[PDB]
């Protein structure tokens, strides 16, 4: 490694009339 | 912060659900004879019968909620609604229209659908709802949850769980 | 108003609708026409 | 810029299609007896046997992704970028009539409109940044599909598909 | 001030420019009083 | 290739009190 | 859609600018003896002198605008404000606090700063501004553009350009 | 979970720091005569002469990215997660007094607060998903910096840095 480093609106998944946020996996409690 | 109150009949049910899976080491038999698609279709009918005898007597608005639920569930289940034990089941289930993976909604039932109502407030916070639209929506969850509580015995048979 | 500035600025990544492994892009309505 | 070559059999077909709608004032009867879902299902079957027996190209799983991409892409694209000015009233009427939502364009339209998409596709594919390796493999899978579409053009494109209403 | 549908193009999503440290976006932190992980 | 396929709110760059949108490179006209 | 009107004195200037670079094959000498940081610092003083003798006469609000401009420019320049010919110059310039790449604001001058006002409306469209805040902001650009037009002779010397 | 081990010389220093502020009721004099910008500048020089004359860990360019990351990370982190309840009034007063904006925490604070960050860093770094190869290289560069910070602890951490109104 030599660096820690390596533009369009998109269509989202929509529910209840709003975009669904992305969710980080998690165990249910 | 958003709160979605759970009828205490269903609060208990959720506590039972937990005890079954990570203590009594049990799993919901999949696919459920009565899945989430059919549960939701049942509610719509018995929302419309109810209507017959401006806000939350809007059958069209109800249908949007139900569809949102099945989309939200489809996405949410494998990420945020499983217990550590239930992981192998999910892998095995989805592995077996174009021979793609059947969506969680056609496989899971009342047991997992209810779990979502615990996570929902958190998720609904992240998409910024307008005041007028959020209240109307939250009320539609209450109605659905009462519906779920009112027929709890039918939707939640104990025989839904297995040893194998 | 006295300031353009206010946690609300934090940005939530949302879930894309995906085709062939990429997000579906913006298209402005347009009447269909053949490039020849 | 991205190019997706259209078999000249289908290029003609596209020219016919145009003439029918905004000159001879005709419309595809909807829903099509054979819709895009079934067309795509048909290709996958044909792809799978043409691999197993023969002589990214032969990859049945990779094919399936393409087909699924197509039906998502079409569902979104149709009412925005694939209609002719005359075809507008038809769309409104069609979608107005699982939870009693609007049936998606894929279950209503057929080979006529599916093909139109292959004209717009390069534009659209430019806007999502594909990696080199993945794009070439994809573009090849469109060629195969277009070849398939040309090879059975008589079956997929009956003239009786169009209507005077 | 009624409501009949939750659904409305303003539904499309703009990628924004992250503030980046060590090649990754800087994340959310909720205010919190500093404490040493060993009492 | 065998697939065309292969979580946290972040801090944005802010200007005039709002986040800066990402921009796809383009020649000025 | 958002419109930011350009004083016709500066509209011409922009047309001149274009002609110089991709026809007369000329380039702004870099770094500019008078860069964007100093131009912006000059306006703030001017504004404050002018203020003495609403949201218009708000010096604090002015300072936010100026800082926004230098952030916006820093990001925008290498992406959306260059001409095809000017590319090799940018590469060479940034290649030569911690020995990082000096930001575009400390290298470029009035010539490129003005270009930004052409692209600004579409950029400002993409970040959703509130009604009250946008109008106040747009007015602050007008004032800045008038300022830029009023002293156009000083900010835009022809000698800013060379050709090998 | 991510672990960043703190040299025990600096672990003590952190315990001292704590005692001073919320028990002996003391505060670091601000701005520090030697701030975080200059501390970081100093390390880079030291890193570069070391790589050249010795015997990713030797990559001076990779070092610079780390240092820059640190000053960005600190600027953002300090007022949120690195203050003690008592230190709040100081922050408010300090930032209130290029375009007459608020000087960034990096130009005001010193070695005392910079070190605090290395306690919070693992949690923060967990939240941005680093690739395997890049994370290890980075974590190593923190170790080197912490070793550097421990090696010259007497110079970077004078007791006279603390105040009492």
């Amino acid at each position: 490694v030599t660096s820690f480093f390596p533009i369009t609106p998109f269509l989202p998944v929509v529910a209840f009339g709003r975009p669904l946020p992305k969710l980080a996996p998690q165990n249910f409690e | 912060t958003i709160t979605i109150e759970i009828p205490e009949v269903l609060k208990k049910q959720l506590e039972d659900d937990c005890y079954y899976i990570n203590r009594r080491k049990r799993l919901v038999k999949l696919p459920c004879q009565t899945n989430i698609i059919t549960i939701l279709e049942s509610y719509v009918k018995h929302f419309a019968i109810n209507a017959a005898f401006p806000a939350e007597k809007n059958v069209d608005l109800c249908k949007e909620m139900v569809d949102g639920l099945r989309i939200t569930f489809d996405y949410t289940l494998p990420l945020v609604l499983l217990y550590p034990y239930e992981q192998a089941q999910y892998k095995k289930v989805t592995s077996s229209e174009f021979d793609q993976p059947p969506p969680p909604s056609y496989i899971y039932g009342a047991q997992h659908l209810l779990r979502l109502f615990v996570k929902l407030p958190e998720i609904l916070g992240k998409m910024s709802f307008s005041e007028k639209n959020l209240k109307a929506l939250l009320k539609h969850f209450d109605l659905f949850l009462r519906f779920l509580a009112e027929y709890h015995d039918d939707f939640f048979p104990e025989s839904a769980y297995v040893a194998a």
